[PDB]
Order: structure tokens, then sequence, then C-alpha cells
């Protein structure tokens, strides 16, 4: 290589990790100013000009703000929770591509990758909110066991439907196979139920049942303060954008458009964060449109008819590619 | 190993040894000589050896400590750099490989 | 050595020792990646009988294929030496035109279609060596010869024509 | 001609053993902390 | 005189350090000690799932990444479930008062030497390795065997739907057993 | 040798244990997560897919053997009201 | 046309009192050459589990619910004919295996075969399948309906790995093309 | 109120349609890939539709003797 393999690596993450807690904090900022507007409210409009400094105050006052640990909390598994989430949330960054390969992992298998790493963070969440030993923490920390039995297995069917058709589990691949159509498109029920696994697999509303506020105090968070609620909130808002990267990745093909390399890597950066701030604004809009469901529903609500939709087209699916002979080759080619 | 089936999706590289072995049995041992199979003892050590490499790890030893030893006392006259052993077979840097080959 | 692939290797070891003179030497092919690639389908199709004969050699001594088709082996290196050398009193410009835009392009053939159309046209009328690919579906135009590749990152232009030997403009 | 004294105490070693962790397996069963010197 | 054997450090394209497996090696026995000695049933499954973690980072180390990854996929949610069956079935108050004593020491020391004794032969040369003359492994590289190198979840995916698929037909059947069984006992009646 | 290491934590964490049943079904996890180790190392010294396959299988078992016990065991505490084992 | 060499693959042989035509037989040659007698005896024995639960329910009435019994018989009705089917499949598939009387099964094997020879197409025919996929398949169903009774199996497979020599098929057909030719040399 | 299936197929299976769409709609769509392996490959084979030939994974060693060639042997190096 040209320069060393440390500072190649060393300016890669940073390129990667700066940029996107940029972009976390902007997503706190621009769903309190699109629901206002959807509210015929205003948003942030004087923590720095047109309020584009209103995320760092917050940011800024909570590492300021006195952390308190309940005497009846078991304290180190309070304090281990919610620095699980951050870690193991901030992790699936780790296999984007914003490029062909441009990555920081390519990895072969980078789907499992980020499968393994959202459902580790939600532990913490559940850790998180046992250990508080508080009744409503605890009735919050049980709602979020409740959710992940109802959304993993929604996502893990709707994902190996879309391997089907890319035949790879490596992320660049898939956005490559999609030169041919967007995976929106073949996929379109996949689409729709993915994103509601999302939806779901992200506590966002009308799935917010683990921290609601008209139920449950905060619900796990109830007795977090300071930088520990500030890790749950950048682990929460960090899995909004990943998970519309990740809905982008498999079927809005990805960074497909829609010196010399860097105008090009722009091009593919600006795309995939076109697709991707398009799909941000679907999670707000939707906060904003509809009533809480209830935690019960939800898990029927899954259980009973998103679940057996998808088994059903995992046995139609290959049977129209057997068909069709469009069974696509494994070997690494795309 | 005994499958044929190996991690790249191409066979196991102690397959040759395994098939072998059969042939082997099957080919000699019968019901009317019972000892035929005495032909495959050679055949079912490589088997073992392909599997578990007890015999080349032992080679391995004697030759590296003999090796060693007789490097350790031969006379030194300059080492050839990373660098240098970086250089063999360039295509400028003709200099280089020669030193390292001592040609 | 081994052909597991390793996971913790930090360490290269060489073997400064010469075949043995009882060995005949063959100068090695000097080319890298991207060359050996654009001229894949021009080895191929003057050098299959001797890869085939070398293979078939390996397949007629299981386990002593290294050692007992070592002539077949010197025969193919020369064989593809003398291609390569073709290529290269002939095809010059075009053959580094190719190349070159498949070490920009990860190596993928469609992406550089319009570089193979002009090197496989030079090579046809020079060399005489013509690329086959065998089994194409025979309904569909040959992917090689398709005018739109819906792979490629950068549409094929519609000046740039597809090279079909035996047909003139 | 075999050394029995020798070859006892071989015996006892074997046998003597195993009552070793049948005596560990009393101590382990017992239902009252006595220690593990016990 | 003549060199003829040159060790050289792997610039770049080399592997990870083996140094890590030593990490993950004592801080795996680590976890599985505290899953058992610990007095609160949820720290006892912390440690749990910390254990899978740490086993699961040393097969993706040496290159197993689909089983290292399903085995982390599919044993966080299974390590989560447990977790919800503590908080019903268990007191966790009388249970971090549920104190042990040693009298189970010594059985510890005798059924563990002895154990492991015996053991240590039964398992093979291709382990025991690495447990001032040391091996080195050597490894070089082959084009008949590389033209499409598979991913091993393709490997297995090559065989595990033809060659082996009894595997699959009966593994079905005991999953259908458990799906039927563990629900059968636990319905409620109405 | 982990595996050795770990498998012994697991019998004597099912035998020596004293507090409760979910830990007695945790311990035999524990065992079964040894011996796959043992399969998934023994498996890549012998260039086997089969041993990987072998490991597969005996994680989907170990899943349904714990879902069987955890069934049992809220069977048996609905009617005991206690999962805890006791001792004197 | 003679390939030369007639056994490809090694196969198991077992003791049987019957010639063996096919340790492997496709589901159609299974179903063309049952015999009479296999229809008879498979739907009889279709008709003996549902027959069996009528008698069981007038000799000991299960006193079930209103709906109930036809409830059963629908199942009963599924599994004797699920039963009786692999009970039909089995006595013809015998025949092919040398396990049971077939001398008729044999005849129409030697012509069948030897029309396909002089036809120049393949014996056991063509498959989209590839070749070591067809092994598979072979290997997994050859024998196979000695297990009916727990994991049934069909082949639906044309593969060539059937563990029969073809040697006598060519051996044959070459002589029915030569008498061919002789007959119409006089005329 | 609600049909049996057994006494009124198509009356269960509008019942079924309106009343329970997201199980009754798993079972057409499921069902539908067996359809789809019965009628598809036999029309496509009809209107000439192709199967590809599968594309090698491994070097495809050719059949019979070997050829015997004559060429680019040693003395031709220098
Ligand atoms: C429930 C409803 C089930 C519906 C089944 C699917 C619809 C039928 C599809 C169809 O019409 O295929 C006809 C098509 C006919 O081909 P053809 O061109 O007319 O003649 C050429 C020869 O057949 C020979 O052709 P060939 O040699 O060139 O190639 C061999 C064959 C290769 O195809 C095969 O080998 C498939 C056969 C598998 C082995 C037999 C398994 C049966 C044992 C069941 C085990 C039960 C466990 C308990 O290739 C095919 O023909 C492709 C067939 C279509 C793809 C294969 C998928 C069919 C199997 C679907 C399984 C459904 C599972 C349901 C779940 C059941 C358990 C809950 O192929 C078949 O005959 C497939 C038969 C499948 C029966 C086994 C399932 C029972
Ligand atoms: C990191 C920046 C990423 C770039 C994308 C966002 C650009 C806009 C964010 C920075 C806002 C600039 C500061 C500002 O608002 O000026 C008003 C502030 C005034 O403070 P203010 O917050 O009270 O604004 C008052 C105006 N109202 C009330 C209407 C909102 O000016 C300054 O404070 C002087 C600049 C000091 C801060 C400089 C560092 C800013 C962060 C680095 C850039
Ligand atoms: O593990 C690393 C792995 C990345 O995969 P790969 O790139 O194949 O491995 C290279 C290893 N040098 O990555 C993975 O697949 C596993 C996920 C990363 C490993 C765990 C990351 C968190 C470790 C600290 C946790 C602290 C609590």
């Amino acid at each position: 290589m040209s320069y060393s393999q440390t500072i190649n690596s060393l300016v890669e993450v940073v390129l990667v990790l700066v940029p996107s807690l940029v972009g976390i904090a902007y997503v706190t900022v621009g769903e309190r100013k699109t629901m206002g507007s959807m509210q015929r409210r205003l948003g942030p409009n004087a923590v720095g000009i047109y309020g584009l400094l209103q995320a760092f105050a917050d940011a800024l006052k909570l590492l300021l703000k006195e952390y308190v640990g309940p005497t009846q909390a078991n304290l180190v598994l309070f304090f281990l929770g919610p620095v699980i989430t951050l870690i193991f949330s901030l992790l699936g960054y780790a296999v984007i591509p914003y490029g062909p390969g441009l990555a920081v992992n390519d990895l072969s298998t980078g789907i499992l990758y980020m499968l393994a790493v959202s459902s580790l963070a939600t532990y913490g969440i559940l850790l998180a909110g046992w250990s508080a030993n508080s009744k409503y923490a605890f009735l919050g920390s049980l709602r979020s066991t409740a959710q992940l039995i109802s959304y993993e297995l929604v996502l893990s069917s709707s994902i190996l439907l879309v391997i089907m058709l890319s035949g790879s589990l490596s992320l660049t691949v898939i956005v490559e196979s999609q030169r041919a159509i967007w995976y929106i498109l073949p996929l379109l029920p996949v689409f729709i139920i993915f994103f509601i696994g999302s939806v779901a697999e992200t506590n966002r509303a009308p799935f917010d049942l683990a921290e609601a506020e008209s139920e449950l105090v905060s619900g796990f968070m109830t007795e977090h303060a300071a930088v520990i609620f500030v890790f749950f909130f950048l682990a929460e808002y960090g899995s909004i954008v990943l998970m519309c990267i990740l809905t982008s990745i498999l079927f809005l093909g990805g960074y497909l458009l829609i010196n010399a390399p860097t105008v090009e890597g722009s091009f593919y950066g600006l795309s995939l964060g076109v697709k991707t701030s398009i799909l941000i604004f679907v999670f707000i809009w939707t906060r904003a449109s509809f009533p809480r469901i209830r935690f019960d529903q939800l898990m029927s609500f899954c259980w009973t008819v998103l679940l057996p939709i998808l088994f059903a087209l995992i046995v139609l699916v290959p049977c129209i590619l057997y068909s069709f002979n469009i069974f696509p080759v494994n070997i690494s080619l795309l | 190993m005994a499958s044929g089936y190996g991690l790249n999706g191409g066979p196991s590289r102690c397959f040759p040894f395994w098939q072998e072995l059969l042939a082997c049995y099957v080919t000699n041992s019968s019901e009317d000589n019972p000892d035929g199979k005495n032909k495959c003892i050679p055949v079912m050590e490589d088997y073992y050896e392909c599997l578990h490499h007890r015999k080349e790890a032992a080679r391995v030893r004697a030759l590296q400590a003999a090796y060693r030893e007789a490097e350790a006392k031969k006379l030194q006259e300059n080492p050839p750099t990373a660098g240098q052993i970086r250089n063999l077979g360039l295509l400028n840097k003709e200099e280089d490989t020669k030193k390292v080959h001592c040609a | 050595m081994a052909t597991r692939k390793p996971a913790f290797n930090q360490h290269v070891l060489l073997d400064t020792t010469p075949l043995p003179d009882s060995i005949p030497k063959v100068k090695e092919i000097g080319a890298s990646s991207a060359p050996l690639l654009s001229a894949s389908f021009f080895i191929g199709a003057r050098c299959k009988d001797y890869n085939d004969d070398y293979m078939q050699c390996k397949n007629e001594n299981p386990g002593r294929g290294e050692f007992e088709c070592l002539k077949e082996g010197r025969r193919v290196t020369r064989c593809a030496r003398s291609v390569l050398k073709d290529i290269n009193t002939h095809c010059l410009e075009q053959f580094r035109a190719h190349w070159q835009c498949l070490d920009n392009n990860n190596q993928q053939l469609w992406q550089c279609r319009p570089a193979e159309w002009k090197l496989n046209k030079c090579v046809y009328e020079n060399l005489k060596l013509e690329k086959v690919i065998p089994d194409q579906p025979k309904n569909s135009t040959p992917v090689h010869l398709r005018q739109r590749q819906i792979f490629a990152h950068h549409a094929i232009p519609p000046w740039e024509r597809p090279f079909i030997p035996g047909q003139p403009e | 001609p075999k050394d029995a004294v020798h070859l006892g105490l071989k015996g006892a070693a074997v046998v003597g053993g195993i009552g070793l962790l049948f005596a560990a397996v009393r101590t382990s069963l017992a239902r009252k902390n006595v220690g593990p010197w016990a | 005189s003549q060199i003829s054997l040159l060790l050289l450090k792997e610039i770049y394209t080399n592997g990870s350090t083996h140094i890590m497996l030593d990490i993950l090696s004592v801080l795996a026995v680590i976890s599985g000690i505290c899953v058992i000695i610990s007095k609160n049933p949820i720290v006892s499954v912390l440690h749990l799932i910390g254990l899978f973690a740490y086993v699961s980072f040393y097969l993706i180390l040496i290159g197993l990444n689909f089983v290292g990854l399903s085995y982390l996929i599919v044993y966080i949610g299974a390590v989560s479930i447990l977790f919800l069956f503590i908080l019903m079935l268990i007191n966790i108050r009388t249970s971090e008062l549920q104190s042990n004593t040693s009298n189970s020491i010594p059985l510890t020391i005798l059924v563990g030497i002895i154990i492991s004794s015996f053991l240590f032969k039964m398992l093979p040369y291709g382990v025991i390795i690495s447990n001032k003359n040391d091996l080195f492994f050597i490894t070089s590289k082959i084009w008949d065997g590389a033209l499409a190198e598979n991913n091993h979840i393709s490997s297995i995916g090559n065989i595990m739907y033809t060659n082996y698929n009894v595997w699959l037909i009966l593994a079905s059947f005991i999953l259908l057993l458990a799906m039927v069984g563990a629900i059968v006992i636990t319905i409620k009646p109405r | 040798n982990i595996t050795l290491i770990l498998f012994l934590i697991g019998i004597l964490g099912f035998v020596l244990n004293r507090k409760n049943i979910i830990l007695m079904l945790i311990s035999i996890e524990i065992m079964l997560l040894s011996i796959t180790f043992l399969i998934l190392l023994s498996s890549l010294n012998m260039d086997d897919i089969i041993g990987q396959t072998y490991a597969i299988y005996i994680i989907v078992v170990a899943g349904a053997e714990s879902a069987i016990g955890l069934g049992i065991l809220v069977a048996f505490y609905r009617l005991r009201g206690s999962i805890a084992i006791e001792y004197k | 046309n003679t390939p030369t060499q007639t056994y490809q693959f090694p196969s198991k042989t077992v003791k049987t009192d019957y010639p063996l035509i096919d340790n492997d037989p496709h589901f159609t040659r299974v179903i063309r050459y049952a015999r009479p007698s296999d229809y008879a005896h498979g739907l009889a024995a279709a008709a003996a589990g549902p027959a069996a639960l009528w008698l069981m329910e007038r000799i000991s009435p299960s006193q079930v619910g209103r709906g109930g019994f036809a409830k059963a018989m629908r199942l009963a009705g599924f599994i004797g004919l699920a039963g009786g089917f692999l009970y039909f499949y089995q006595r013809s598939i015998l025949r092919f295996y040398g396990m049971s009387e077939n001398a008729r099964e044999v005849e129409m094997d030697m012509r069948e075969m030897t029309d396909r020879v002089k036809a120049g197409l393949p014996l056991y025919g063509e498959s989209r399948l590839s070749p070591a996929m067809q092994g598979v398949a072979a290997r997994q169903s050859r024998y196979s309906a000695l297990f009916f009774g727990v994991m049934p199996w069909f082949n639906f497979v044309n593969h060539n790995q059937h563990g029969v020599d073809t040697a006598k098929y060519y051996q044959q057909a070459e002589r029915e093309l030569e008498a061919e030719r002789l007959a119409r040399e006089q005329a | 109120t609600t049909p049996r299936f057994w006494s009124t197929p198509l009356k269960y299976c509008r019942w079924a349609a309106r009343e329970r769409p997201a199980l009754f709609f798993s079972v057409v769509i499921g069902a539908l890939g067996p359809v789809t392996l019965a009628t598809v490959p036999p029309l496509r084979r009809l209107i000439g539709d192709v199967d590809a030939a599968p594309i090698p994974l491994t070097y495809p060693i050719p059949p019979g003797p070997r050829k015997q060639l004559k060429g680019y042997d040693d003395d031709t190096e220098d």
C-alpha cells in the first residue's frame, strides 16, 4: 500500500463515526422541527441560528448533570446496560457501504453481523431496566423483551427473502444486485413488512411501549439521568438512522444513483443519504400520525399477521426463482 | 477429513487418504483371507498422519533444532535486511536481489 | 505448504534454493493480474490443448502431479508467453487501454466493454485469435457482445459498438 | 519372587484412592457447613 | 556462506495476533465460573451471555464467521428468554441469600483432575498444539481449488439440503415435538 | 484445552449446584457449548464442513432441549411454587 | 454405440431370490409396471383403516360429540389412502428390487430398454440436475422403499446410476439390429 | 354464524377471505408456490425459454486420451 495501515484505518473510522454522530444530532433536531411543522409549530429555532445548535446544548447539558445511583439498584449493571446498548448500536455502522465496498469492514456476512449487534444492544435495555429495581423501569424492561420476541423473527424472515434474490449476505453485493432493479419493486410486501418491523425494532411510535410516557413515566430509563440517559438516546436515534440505512441498502438500491474518485464517491454518499433521509422522515411522520399500539396487540400482530405472511413468501419466492431459472450464482461476482 | 467436503466448497484435504484406505480394505480383505487387511496398515497410518500431523511434527522438531544449531554455529558475514528481502525479484532492484541470493 | 487460508500469519518464509540442474529452466510469466485477465481468452484460444494436457496429466498421476507433469507445465508457461509477446508486438496500446480500465474497475469485465471491443478486433485481425465462451444461451445475445451492460456503473456509449469477427461495418 | 511390601502399598494406593472420593462425596452431601478440611 | 531460509515479517496482508485467543480463552473460563458461583441469578445469566460472546469472538477470529455469528444470534435471544424465566420463576432476593458452603471443594479437586487427566489423551494433536523450539504452521496457495472459493455458510448449504438432508428432516421433527410439547404442558386451560 | 475447562464447569455447575433448576438447565447449555467448540475446532484442523454441520445441529437440539426444559420447569413451578433446590 | 463401460458407479449387492432390474426405478416405472393385483391390494388397504375405525365405533362407541366422528373419519380416510398408496408402490418396486417374483417385469424391462438403445435415447432419460446432484439423488433413493414404514421417498430424478450392468441391453439390441438388417436384405 | 369448510367450502373461503385475511391469504400465497413449480416450467419450455447450462465451478477436465502434443518443448525456451 502507499501509507500506513494504521493511519488508513484511523481516518476511515473517523470519516464514518464523526459524520454519523453529527448526523444523529441533526435527526433529533429534524424530528422536533418536522413534527412541529405537522403540528403548526416551529420547533427549535433559538439554540443556535435556526435552532441548529439544539442537540449540542442538550448533549452538553446532560454531561454536566448529576448522575444518581439508586440504593435499591444493582449499580454495576445499572451502568453496564446503557454502555452495552450504545457500543453495540454504533457498531452497526461498521459494515455500511458508502459506495462499492466503501465500508469499514466489507465482510462476506455483514447482514448476520447487523442482526448480532442489534440483538446484543437490546439486552442492555433489558438489563438496565431490571437493574433499576423500580416498578416502572421493571415494567419498561419487560415490554422491551416482549417487543424483541415480536420483531426479531420478522426482520430475520424479511432479510432472508432479500438474500434469496442477492445470494450474498454482503451489503455491497446486495446493492450491486439492485443495478437490475431496486428490491422495493419485486419485494414490495417485504419492504412494507421490513419497515414495520424496523419501527418496532427501534421502539419508535406507534411501538414506543418500553419507554411510553403516557403509560409508564419513562419505562426502562425512568431512574436513568445525565450520561446514562444520553447513552440510551444516542443508541435509539443512532438505531433509527442505521435501520433507515439498512432499509435503503436492501430495498432502495443503497448508494445507487437515482478528485475524480472524490466527485464520484460524493454522488454515492449523497444518494444513500437522500434515500436514508427520506426514510428518516417517514419515521418522524409515523410518530406524528398514529396512536400507540397496545403491547399485547403488537405481539399478536407480528405473530398472527406478519410472520404467517412472511413464511408463505419464504415458500413462494424460491418457487418463482427455480421456475424462471433466476437463482443467483452464489460465487463472488458483484 | 473422511467426508469429501471441505471449508471452501472444494474437497476435504484428507479425503484422498480416506478413499485409499477404503479402497485397500475392500480390495484386499475378504472372507477367504482374514489377513489381507494387514496390507491396509500403512494406508491407515497415513490417513491418521494427514489428520493429526504427529510424525511431520516430529520430523520438523528434529530438523529445526539441527538447523538452528548449525546456522548459529556457522560463520556470519552479512545479514540480508528485511528491505533487501522485500526487494527480491523486483523490476529495478537487481543489486538487492544479488545480495540476497549471494550470486 | 497447506491450502488452508491463514488467520494469524505475521511472518513469511522464503527459500533461496534453485530447482536442480536436472530440471530444465523456464522463464516465468511476468504479467500481473489485470494484463492476465485481458489476455485470458486469447491464452485459452491458443493454449487450450497444452492447458488441457497439463490437467489431464495431473489427473493421470494422483498425488504426484507436481513432480511427474513438469514438462507439460513448462509447455503451458511457454505457450502463454507466446500470446503475451504477440499481443505486445501487435496490440500494445489497446491491450494497455483494456487492462488499465480493468485495474480501475475491480477486474470486472462488464465494466470495461468498449476497451475489450477494441482490443479484441485488434487481436482478431493480427494474431487471428477469438474470444469463445461455451454454453452461452442461444436465444439471448452473448453478454460480452451486448450493447447495454446492466451491471456497468458507466453506461456503454452508443458510438462504441461490440466486436463480432467475420462481420464488417 | 515378588516384593510384597513394595506391592502392597501400590495395592493400598489404588483401592485407598477410591475411598478418598467416596469420602469427598460424603463431605459434599453433608447438610452442615464443616469446611473443606473436613 | 548460504542463507537458504528467510524469515520476513509480513507488511500488509498479515493476520491477527494469536495473543487475543489467549485473552478470549481466559475470559471465557472466568465467565464460566461466575455463571455458577454468583449469588444473584441475573449476574449469573449476564455472565452466561458474556461466555457465549467470548466463545463466538474466538470462533470469528479463527475464521469460523457464520457459526460464531450464528452462535451469538441464537444464544442472545436464548439468554434473553432465560432472563425472562428467572424473573417469573425465581425469587431474586431470597436466592441472593441462598448462600452455599465449600464442603464440595475436595470433591471438585478430585473430580476436576481425574476427568481432565482422562480426557486430555482423548483430544487429538490438532487441538493440544499450543498448550524454546516451537513449530510454525506453513501455508501456500493453489489455483485449481480457488476457482470459485465459497464462504463456509455456502459450503454447508451446498450439502445441508441434499447429501445430509436426513439430519435436516430429523432436526425438523425434534423442533416440531418441542413446539407441540412445550405448549401442551404450559397452555392456559380453557 | 478450553474445551475440557468449559466442560468441567458445566458438569460441576450441574452436579454441585445448590441454587435452582434454571442454573441446572444452564449448566447443560455450557457442556453442549464446550463439546460444540471441540467439534468446531477439530473440523477446521481437518478441512471438514461436516463438523460445522454437526455443530449447527447441536445448537438446534440444544435450543429444543432448553425450550422443553423451561416448559417443564414452568409446569413444575405452578404446582410446587419454588424451583429452588433444597438442602437441609 | 457401445459405451464400453456399463458399471460406472459402485453399488450395493443384496442377496435376493429374483433378478435385479433397477435399485432406483423412476416413479413412473413403478406405476407403469404395477400389476392389476397391486391396484386391488392397495385399494383394499386404503379401505381397511376407516373401515377399522367404523367397526370400532359400531362395537365400542367413543361417546364423541355431534361432529367429532366425521372429523375422525377424514383423518382415518387420509391415513388409509396414504398407507395404501405406499403399499401399492412397495408391491411394484419389490419386483424391480428383485425381492418379489418379477418374470413379467424383467421381460418388459428388456423390451422397453432395448427399444431405448436402438432409438439412441438415454436408457434412464435426461436430467435437468447436474451429474453430481444425480449421484446424491441415486444415493438417497436406491432401495429406499424398504424404509416406507418410517420415511417415504420416491425417485423423480432421471439419473443413470441404477445398480445394473447395462451391457445386456446393448448386447441385446444389436442382435435385434442384426436380424432387422438381414430381414430387410431378403426383400 | 361462521361457516364450516367441509359443509360448504366456497362459503368458507369467502368468509375466510373477508374475516381472517392474513391467515387465509397466507395459505393462498404459500400454495401458489407449488402451483408455480408445476405450471411455469412446462410452459416456459413450451415457448422456447431454455434453462441455461450450469456455470463451471471446477476446471472442466476434458475426457478421453491425451492428445499427443508436439510444440512448446524445452528446446523452444531459448
